[PDB]
């Protein structure tokens, strides 16, 4: 019948921007393991929620 | 980024302390006075 072409909305995009900016501002003492863990959490927040639209 | 400056300040303070410790009881201060 149809083809429901998807696309990530600007709201989740801005949320990811804010997450990346907060991580970048988390400096001074943060161990790199914690940083990689936080980024993996952010990415599996973005990915695995919408997958067809992330591409 | 500021952690580098903090570590540099700490290292400078430690170097000044070590220099003062080596100079106060130095060969020209302590051991030189040991002969007097």
């Amino acid at each position: 019948t149809a083809q429901c072409f998807l696309r990530v909305d600007d709201e989740s995009m801005q949320r990811f921007h804010n997450r990346v900016r907060q991580i970048l501002m988390a400096s001074g003492s943060t161990t790199f393991t914690k940083i990689v863990n936080k980024w993996n959490t952010a990415l599996i927040g973005l990915m695995t929620y919408f997958r067809e639209a992330v591409v | 980024e500021a952690r580098k400056r903090e570590l540099k300040k700490n290292k400078k303070q430690r170097m000044m302390v070590r220099a003062a410790v080596l100079k106060m009881k130095d060969p020209k201060q302590i051991i030189r006075d040991m002969e007097k």
